[PDB]
């Protein structure tokens, strides 16, 4: 069944999911590149932890203790808490669910407290997984609730409707055509093996990933210098922010291509206007960054095109246009 | 941006 | 005397100092409004610690070993370390000076990781001051090796060539007509009451901070909107940047009042360009921020106007224009 | 944003 999701800052993936036998709500992001799901403790002591939705163990009594103690180091900043077991419910779906009780976070901000997010919902992997349990999503087949092992997330293309997230079959009212799969490069996260090409410049069979937690399409570094060079663009000196034109014709379309089809990406779709309404001036959703090897990403701006589908039971993402 | 794999 | 200053992100305050008794270099940024200085450790264990510059205790045998454990829990995210006294050198001044060996950091980044900054260079108070030490400035005229306890800071006008700080005297080559001083209304920090107008919009007696850590003017948060809202301005949407046209008239000049000499910056000082040369389009240097009760921040755009002189001597603050 | 008091 379906999950409502609304716009953040850009990165219109937030939800809501509940904890335990009475109604613990908490804005979710629903991740797809962090494999376990986290949640804002009553007892979390840390600064921003002031407005966002609390945990309360006690209150809901299926908790399951466990009580040991998390040290999640991310990439930009530390959350650590306590593992707590309790019913995690989306819509018609609760179920027996291992998560974390965050009692302290520090280097997620600026970004955390101005947004409404509250809890990180892991929807990846096993491997990805410390405490080595299997996700969510997985544990429902596993422990029926529902049929088959599958999400999916369906963006609206004029970005003003409701987005949704689903959770049982392919809901077809969302995506248009032919539905593609495509086969994972890892099992470690939803990434897959893809050629991709911008200017002249490409890179042949370079992995990929999808992420929901990203709001823009990421490019190796030296991929984009080499377009970029002469593809005349600016910046916000020193700070990570470029720009151009929203009149632009030198601008390639972001082409991802694969031995079945093709996913491309219009100028028109990685740009967005700065003066509102009327604008000559726009900021590409593409930020150069080495994470890996022959690591790109799609985040958001993806996700608002193309129609992605995301398949444990057949280690295959879904690929579509939107409606 | 917010970024979110190292 | 003086010290070189050179810009980092639109924040031209980073210089050199060294630790121990051999060459120990870091990048330093000269904080007003933080007390303690400290630098990143050899046997610092973070992520970011790989590329910044170290001190080795053990290869600079002045260490005087203090080796207990501090807990530095800033606004943005989390440093500690453990404290070692050594000595400490700008230029030509050397002396006994206990500050942090750090460790380990948490939430500074996406900022610190990407700049040359290592270390932040307390410039401060006693009160700030945990460990209730008194600051670097201050044990030089209590352990004579200069005079008076005093530092200017000078940023040059056209953001081009050399900035310095001076610790001595008041370097006259620098300001402009008389300098002035004021009368700080904290112990606390380098602050003083002052009159601030923009629009119609005014706040009298509001307490102001001078800040070399800080790259743009702040101003109360419904200060900031009630010119702003019909003074045409635009965003990245629910992400901190604020804009308007470069050649922009309906804008006002930033007044500083007090009641010897008004500190006013015009439209010209705090806007910049986007499109790099021959660009219509501007940023602010001002955003929006409650960090207390009528709390206006002063940073590097400021400086980059007004020259500033730091008093402990007569709690005292510089204030003249630049060479 | 650079902002550094609370």
């Amino acid at each position: 069944d379906n999950v409502e999701l609304k716009d953040l800052a850009n990165v219109l993936s937030f939800g809501e999911a509940k904890l335990g036998d009475n109604g613990q709500k908490f804005n979710f992001l629903f991740h797809t590149a962090s494999s376990n799901v986290w949640v804002p403790s009553i007892k979390c002591t840390s600064e921003s932890c002031e407005s966002k939705n609390h945990y309360d163990s006690s209150k809901s009594k299926t908790y399951e203790k466990d009580d040991t103690p998390v040290k999640l180091t991310s990439k930009a900043g530390t959350i650590s808490g306590i593992f707590s077991k309790d019913l995690v419910t989306i819509g018609k779906l609760s179920v027996p669910y291992k998560f974390i009780e965050m009692t302290e976070i520090v280097g997620f901000e600026p970004f955390y407290s101005e947004s409404d997010v509250d809890g990180v919902f892991g929807l990846g992997w096993k491997d990805l997984s410390i405490g080595s349990i299997d996700p969510y999503i997985v544990e429902l087949k596993t422990q029926n609730k529902i049929e088959q092992a599958v999400y999916s997330i369906y963006l609206p293309p004029e970005n003003k409707n409701k987005g949704y997230l689903t959770i049982g079959g392919i809901e077809e009212r969302f995506f248009d055509g032919p539905l593609n799969y495509e086969k994972l490069n890892h099992d470690l996260m939803w990434q897959v093996d893809l050629d991709v090409h911008f200017g002249n410049v490409s890179s042949k069979k370079a992995n990929v990933i999808l992420d929901s937690a990203t709001s823009v399409i990421t490019v190796p570094t030296e991929f984009f210098n080499q377009f970029v060079e002469s593809a005349s663009v600016f910046k916000v000196p020193f700070l990570s922010l470029y720009v151009t034109t929203c009149g632009n014709t030198k601008l390639p379309t972001l082409e991802y291509r694969s031995p079945n089809k093709v996913y491309t990406l219009e100028p028109k779709q990685y740009l967005e206007p700065l003066e509102n309404i009327f604008s000559a001036l726009c900021m590409l959703n593409i930020v150069p960054i080495d994470l890996e090897k022959n690591t790109f990403v799609l985040g958001d701006p993806f996700m608002r095109k193309y129609f992605t589908v995301y398949d444990y039971d057949n280690h295959t993402v879904g690929f579509a246009l939107a409606k | 941006x917010v970024v979110x794999a190292x």
